[PDB]
């Protein structure tokens, strides 16, 4: 219990954890994060229409 | 998918397709000329003229506006070309230019003629070239 209690409160200053928060996730927008391209969410008629 | 410069290849072949009818009377009109009237025909070529040079001026303008950077410059130096055979060439001043009615002049008559075959090169093998980056971009 406690080598490990003591080593997330080590792992955290040292900033290693929320780097593999990131080390998992941050390269992980392969699909193309098309969400990001988006936020208008037009409303005219387009060409399409 | 239609979008805008899906519209700027239909519409071109539209047009076109009269801008290769437009040249082929420029052959027929020519193979009239080499088997003979003159003024005749002189009078017909010479007013279908800046029909078949401004047309391609709106295109020039129409790709800009559609942001096709390629065929954009498949053409420009045609326009520099329509450009180039206009301006010194309306020196007689009756309404445009083509025939100068003095036409029988030599020299100019197979000068015109490699014209002849350079629009119905050009305009050719660019309608299915038009064609070419319609379904590019219609289907996509
Ligand atoms: C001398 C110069 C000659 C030049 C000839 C060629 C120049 C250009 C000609 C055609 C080019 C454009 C053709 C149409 C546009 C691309 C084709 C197309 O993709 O869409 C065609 C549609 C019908 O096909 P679709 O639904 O499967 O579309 C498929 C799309 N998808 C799969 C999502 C449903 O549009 C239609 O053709 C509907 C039919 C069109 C309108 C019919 C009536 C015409 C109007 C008035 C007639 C009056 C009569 C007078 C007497
Ligand atoms: C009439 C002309 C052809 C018949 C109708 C079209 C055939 C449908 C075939 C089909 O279902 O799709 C197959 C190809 C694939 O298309 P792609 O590789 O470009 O998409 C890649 C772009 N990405 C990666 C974003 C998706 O589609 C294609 O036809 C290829 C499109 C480009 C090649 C056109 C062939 C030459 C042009 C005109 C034919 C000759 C004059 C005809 C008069």
């Amino acid at each position: 219990g406690t080598p490990v209690n003591l080593a997330v409160l080590k792992l955290s200053e040292q900033g290693v954890l929320d780097k593999l928060k990131n080390k998992w996730w941050y390269d992980k927008g392969e699909c193309g994060a098309k969400d990001s391209g988006s936020k208008e969410k037009t409303s005219a008629l387009s060409l399409s229409n | 998918a239609f979008t805008f410069a899906a519209f700027c290849y239909m519409l071109t072949l539209v047009l076109c397709a009269s801008l290769i009818f437009f040249v082929i009377w420029h052959i027929i009109a020519f193979d009239e000329l080499r088997t003979d009237n003159i003024e005749r025909i002189c009078c017909l070529l010479r007013k279908l003229v800046v029909p078949e040079y401004s047309i391609h001026g709106l295109f020039c303008l129409m790709f800009l506006c559609a942001a096709e950077w390629v065929t954009l410059g498949l053409n420009i130096p045609l326009l520099f070309y329509h450009l180039w055979r206009y301006f010194h060439r309306p020196a007689d001043g009756s309404e445009v230019m083509y025939d100068a009615v003095s036409i029988m002049n030599a020299d100019i008559l197979n000068y015109c003629q490699k014209e002849s075959w350079c629009k119905l090169a050009f305009y050719l093998l660019s309608f299915f070239y038009y064609l070419y980056s319609m379904v590019y971009t219609l289907v996509s």
